């Protein structure tokens, strides 16, 4: 059934769907049933030739009318996803003639399901270029634009869902980026409610809920938090092909309004957030002035708004500080380098996240201590206070061992299961079809405490048990941590106090060893 | 000064066995007051903050006030008082110091039955609100440990309830769980951590999970608290509730309408970070489903609801996650036939990664439904997709049993186009020491002879510049193929290809220069003196010449015991040495070949070799 064999199933559903009550199986299920997933290599042109007229009959008719629950909507998001489940190598502009004219109509509405099909027929027409070039690259791109232009009425009429991930990125994009600038600006550097500021006024500091009930609502700042989320996520893109202009000091109180006003009860647009915010500082000079501008201050657990989906975005937002952070490392006097040791040592010393955040702590810490005997190297005056850091983050180093130890009966309660869950792992490996060591013998001889595992029986689990190796996360722990305090233990020679009060015969053994 | 008074009580308790307060506890209230104090004036002047000596001095003060409380007869206030006292600041649990107080807090059977108190005003500390967030946090880890551990290591609540005895707290619980209502003042009230709803909703999970048949007139307010953790928007809380909803209508009070509605809701719409809450809620949830489904015969919609999920996420990464639904149970199936065409074509489409595990676990699906029974087009489809998994190369040899027990319930040469080469060259092997045994059983194999010598022509005389395992693994299909009943009725058509080998290993044995040629003559010949007892017999003595280089380069290896680096290329020397030694040894038709051989053989026995085959030769000598 991968030839014309499917047309003769729905030949005596070939007319319309009449009376679309109760004919909710006659037309709109052909993707539905059973011919929607077979073969298909130089098959589908047997019967795509017929499913462009069917289904442009189905889309001449069922209106723009959207507020009544499904007499026709049903048939709309089907073929809305028959759309995209579409693959193409010919007649692609019989495609895209018919679909414009209704994404051409939906410009200012977006309440009660108006317009849902934009979000994925442009991104099928982005597919179908992305095929072939069908030379129509001025004439798609304005709807997003008068999109752009609308937002100020969709601002102005609530005293929305652009979604423009890949609608304004084409991979080669060889036009102009000033009115993708002057869309950008028109709505990131604006106070996006009318009530921010004055929000600021209690501000002595931070917002954990987006606003106290200003906005009835509340379902507008939502989205549009959403899509203010995805378009600070698409302009990174735009940086590597040509420098951006015009303004260079208002990305950074975007990013913290932005990552201070997600919504609690979302976690999916803060991953990307983090990542445009990491998509950034891989960059040279723009990690620059975004440390001056924050002030390395509202960059803290603000970032985790609502504590049941801030343990999966915990190792990213702490990789991506910390690998700034050693990014930077010259702009830090002993102030910050304070403040930021005293939080990735509480990071180190957490048990409740994963093994390679303590590593890359740890990591961290050791990449301080060169900014640290520098800095002390610089002025002494200030050299006992870089010295005693020395002795917090080693001490931290000291904790985590202990942090181990006290683990240590259970951790071999698991390396017992680990023992048989390998022990019965390699003995149905020896039912190999191999030979040379059966049949030569055959023509042969055919001729002569339970503290932490309290965890573990929890009736909402939330994550499966790990079945690792726990000596070896153990060896790597105490062998990282070894390697770093050998190296610590062996700088801090430098902060030794001068050896005229002990008034030493030999001074050229003082400042190696004896401190 | 803090440093200093905490160290002159630690020494004036130390120098006298137990408290000199004699469990007074007045001074210590002085040191809670010093703490507090010392910890706002280091908040309020700015001078140096979060030294060495504030963190050593702070842990030898809990562990003399945790000395003091468990040296007391009122346990059960100040150790709340201490969770008041670092409520502000000061870490979130001395790990291992306050946590093992509060593991010796419960013991085991509540025999004394302090902990039972401790859970009363435990409770009360979590309703009041006294402190912040964290604490009663703390008082979820606490109240939740000695709940689950009641539950673990003994009957799951035998000892606390019998017959309604002494409850004094399930109560509070009651007007805990009343207050639910316009989603607990969720909206209302500000409460920036989530543990809290967490932990109620792992708490009714333990009451439901332990025990909801001693208790009957809470079940109510149980359905409707965890009912109203549906209606909101994040993620884990609400896969959480539909976890412990799925518990209550797996154990008891089944409804008939919202138990379809919860499970397509749980196979709908599920993203990655949910994955194993959906997997336990649906392990929990279709085992009674199935069967108070079919309670009422017609009534099989819940496979329909199946087949309408996976349609609609077609050749999507979510649709993986029924891919192995219907893998964990498999004996509510073989009742449905388009599934095997669905996962054929998903395995298919998921084989080009690293979810190659996925693939044989939906194949290893499909023999558990033909083994049930005791198409046509997709029998061709799924061995075309097994045969190009294992040549596209633990695993694959599961794959290599599932294809040898599934062609005997393409069959055409498609091996001509099998550096990777020589790793194709093998995995093909492998795949033809089955394929043509699994064919024509009843010994069949002579029509495909002409086309099969013509596949094997490029890899019997493979050993030449090469590496062994080419031969070593197509000996097997070899020993196969030439086991035809031999030629005594049948046409002479094993009988060119035996010539054809045998002057294989006559032009390979010309060649004695490297150590490469005298593997293909030796294997070929032990192959042919396996399967037949005629063999090259008047071409015999190239085997002794071989034999005898073999002597003669283990005079090379003799003085060292083993090598360096390549160790291998030594042992299989020594392997084919062994076959050497039988192949050219139990015929004793010799002519002028025996002095030699046996002048050799005395040689093996004089210089040092290993005593498994010396051994076989004193067997061989017995013989």
């Amino acid at each position: 059934m991968s030839l014309t064999e499917q047309i003769e199933q729905f030949a005596s559903r070939f007319r319309d769907d009449d009376a679309t009550l109760q004919s909710r199986y006659s037309t709109l299920s052909e993707l539905y049933d059973i011919m929607e997933l077979l073969n298909s290599p130089e098959d589908y042109h047997f019967f795509l030739q017929a499913v462009i007229p069917l289904l442009l009959n189905q889309l001449k008719e069922v209106p723009i009318s959207y507020d009544a629950h499904s007499p026709e909507q049903k048939l709309r998001n089907s073929m809305l996803d028959i759309f995209n489940r579409c693959l193409m190598n010919q007649t692609f502009q019989p495609y895209a003639m018919e679909v414009l004219e209704f994404l051409l109509s939906v410009l200012p509405k977006e309440n009660e399901e108006n317009g849902i099909l934009c979000m994925k027929v442009l991104t099928t027409l982005f597919k179908s270029f992305k095929s072939i070039l069908q030379d129509k690259l001025d004439s798609f791109i304005r709807i997003i634009i008068q999109i752009y232009k609308n937002t100020p009425n969709l601002i102005n009429q609530t005293f929305l869902r652009s979604s423009m991930f890949s609608f304004k990125i084409l991979s080669e994009c060889p036009i102009t980026m000033v009115t993708l600038y002057s869309s950008y600006k028109q709505l990131t550097s604006t106070s996006l409610p009318e009530f921010t500021p004055l929000i600021m006024n209690l501000l002595n500091t931070s917002i954990s809920t987006e606003i106290i009930n200003r906005p009835a609502y509340c379902d507008f700042i939502l989205a549009q938090i959403k899509a203010t989320s995805f378009l600070a996520y698409v302009f990174i893109r735009g940086y590597a092909p040509e420098f951006l202009q015009d303004y260079v000091n208002f990305v950074p109180d975007l990013i913290i309004r932005l990552l201070q006003d997600c919504p609690s009860e979302l976690s999916s647009a803060r991953k990307e957030l983090l990542h445009a915010t990491r998509h950034i500082l891989s960059t040279n000079y723009k990690k620059l002035f975004l440390p001056k501008l924050d002030y390395l201050f509202d960059e803290r657990i603000l970032i985790g708004n609502g504590f049941t989906m801030h343990e999966t975005l915990r190792p990213l937002a702490y990789s991506t500080v910390a690998d700034f952070i050693h990014n930077i490392r010259s702009e830090l006097q002993l102030s910050e380098i304070e403040k930021t040791i005293k939080i990735y040592t509480g990071y180190l010393l957490d048990e409740s996240l994963a093994l390679t955040v303590q590593i890359m702590s740890a990591k961290l810490l050791l990449n301080l201590v060169e900014r640290i005997l520098k800095l002390g190297k610089e002025n002494p005056q200030e050299a006992p206070r870089a010295k005693k850091l020395l002795m917090i983050i080693i001490d931290s180093y000291m904790n985590r061992f202990k942090t181990l130890n006290r683990q240590y009966d259970t951790i071999m309660k698991y390396y017992g299961r680990y023992e048989t869950h390998k022990k019965e792992k390699a003995e149905k490996l020896k039912n190999s079809i191999q030979d040379n060591d059966k049949e030569s013998e055959e023509f042969m001889r055919k001729v002569l405490v339970e503290m932490f595992d309290i965890k573990n029986y929890a009736p909402i689990l939330l994550l499966p048990t790990p079945t690792n190796d726990p000596i070896k996360d153990a060896f790597y722990l105490y062998r990282t941590l070894m390697s770093f305090l050998k190296t610590i233990i062996h700088d801090l020679k430098v902060f030794n106090p001068p050896p005229n009060e002990y008034t030493v015969a030999n001074p050229k053994l003082w400042a190696s060893v004896s401190r | 000064f803090f440093t200093n008074m905490v160290d002159l009580f630690n020494t004036m308790v130390i120098t006298n066995g137990d408290e000199w307060l004699k469990k007074k506890g007045n001074m210590i209230l002085k040191l809670k007051d010093m703490l507090n104090l010392t910890l706002k004036t280091i908040k309020e002047n700015s001078f140096y903050i979060d030294h060495l000596q504030l963190n050593q001095s702070i842990a030898k003060f809990q562990a003399l006030y945790l000395r003091f409380t468990e040296l007391s007869e009122r346990d059960q206030n100040p150790l709340l008082l201490d969770f008041i006292d670092f409520s502000f600041s000061n870490g979130i649990k001395a790990s291992y110091s306050l946590k093992k107080f509060i593991f010796h807090n419960i013991i085991a059977s509540s025999n004394k039955e302090k902990q039972n108190n401790f859970i009363n005003d435990a409770t009360l500390f979590v309703l009041s609100d006294k402190c912040l967030d964290a604490r009663i946090f703390v008082l979820k880890n606490v109240i939740n440990s000695t709940l689950i551990y009641e539950v673990a290591t003994s009957g799951s609540l035998k000892s606390y309830l019998v017959e309604d005895k002494k409850p004094k707290w399930l109560e509070l619980l009651h007007n805990k769980i009343w207050k639910n209502s316009n989603a607990i003042l969720a909206y209302d009230v500000l409460d920036h951590h989530d543990l809290f709803r967490f932990e109620l909703l792992q708490l009714s999970a333990i009451f439901i999970k332990a025990d909801p048949e001693i208790i009957a007139e809470i079940k109510k307010d149980i359905i409707k608290f965890c009912w109203n953790f549906i209606k909101l928007e994040d993620t884990l809380i609400k896969q959480s509730a539909y976890l412990v909803t799925s518990y209550f209508i797996s154990k008891f009070d089944f409804p008939i309408k919202v138990v379809t509605q919860v499970f397509v809701a749980l196979l709908r719409s599920s993203h990655v970070e949910a994955r194993y809450l959906v997997k336990q809620s649906l392990d929990v949830l279709t085992p009674v489903l199935h069967e108070r489904m079919n309670a009422a015969g017609t009534p099989d919609t819940w496979i329909n609801w199946v087949k309408r999920v996976m349609v609609e996420n077609s050749s999507s990464q979510n649709n993986i996650l029924y891919q192995f639904l219907i893998s964990h149970p498999d004996l509510f199936f073989n009742s449905r036939d388009l599934f095997i065409s669905n996962i054929i074509h998903h395995m298919n489409k998921i084989t080009f990664s690293d979810s190659h595990t996925l693939a044989i676990d939906l194949a290893s699906l499909i023999l558990y439904w033909e083994n049930k029974t005791l198409s046509l087009h997709l029998r061709e489809a799924c061995t075309a997709f097994l045969i190009r998994y294992v040549c596209a190369s633990e695993l694959g040899l599961r794959a290599i049993n599932i294809l040898s027990e599934l062609i005997s319930d393409v069959k055409l040469v498609y091996f001509e186009k099998f550096s990777e080469n020589i790793l194709y060259y093998c995995m093909n092997a492998l795949d033809v020491l089955y394929v043509f045994f699994k064919n024509k059983t009843k010994e069949w194999i002579m029509e495909n002879l002409p086309t099969i010598q013509n596949l094997l022509e490029k890899c019997i005389k493979s050993d030449h510049h090469d590496v062994q395992e080419a031969l070593q693994k197509v000996l097997q299909v070899i020993m196969k193929a030439i086991k035809a009943q031999g030629v005594s009725v049948i046409i002479e058509e094993e009988s060119p290809g035996k010539t054809f080998i045998q002057m294989l290993t006559s032009v390979i044995t010309q060649d004695l220069q490297e150590t490469s040629s005298v593997t293909a003559g030796v294997t070929l010949a032990w192959v042919l003196f396996m399967n037949f007892p005629d063999n090259i017999v008047p071409l015999l003595t190239p085997l002794m010449k071989t034999f005898s280089k073999l002597c003669k380069d283990h005079l090379s290896i003799s003085q060292p015991k083993d090598a360096m680096a390549l160790e291998e290329a030594r042992i299989t020397t020594k392997l084919l040495e062994k076959v050497l030694y039988i192949l050219s040894l139990k015929v004793s038709l010799l002519g002028d070949s025996r002095r030699p051989f046996l002048s050799t053989v005395a040689l093996l026995i004089d210089h040092s070799m290993d005593q498994n085959f010396l051994r076989k030769i004193v067997n061989m000598s017995r013989s």
